[PDB]
């Protein structure tokens, strides 16, 4: 019976383009060689062209 | 006066293939192809769908 505070949080995950995102500092871009990625949270291995 | 010429092979063609055997090829479309050394496609390009 003493009052509790509450808060509740909501979001979707991989939609559309992002706005809120982490702490994470950004690469450059190679291509033409398989590497790893990280798109807004999408992984992934291959090659970009 | 039998006339086998147009089952026997002819030389002109780079096979010994006769005139019904690729008129049978020519016939016997595919749903997929087999191997056309698609390896060095679908690397890299656009039209990999
Ligand atoms: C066997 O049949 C073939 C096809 O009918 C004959 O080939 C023809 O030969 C004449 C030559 O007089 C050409 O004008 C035609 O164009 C040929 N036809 C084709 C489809 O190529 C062949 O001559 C026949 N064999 C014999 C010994 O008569």
């Amino acid at each position: 019976y003493q009052p509790y505070r509450v808060v509740v949080l909501s979001f979707e995950l991989l939609h559309a383009p992002a706005t809120v995102c982490g702490p994470k500092k950004s690469t450059n871009l190679v291509k033409n060689k398989c590497v790893n990625f990280n798109f807004n949270g999408l992984t992934g291995t291959g090659v970009l062209t | 006066g039998f006339n086998f010429s147009q089952i026997l092979p002819d030389p002109s063609k780079p096979s010994k293939r006769s005139f019904i055997e690729d008129l049978l090829f020519n016939k016997v479309t595919l749903a997929d192809a087999g191997f056309i050394k698609q390896y060095g496609d679908c690397l890299g390009d656009i039209a990999a769908r």
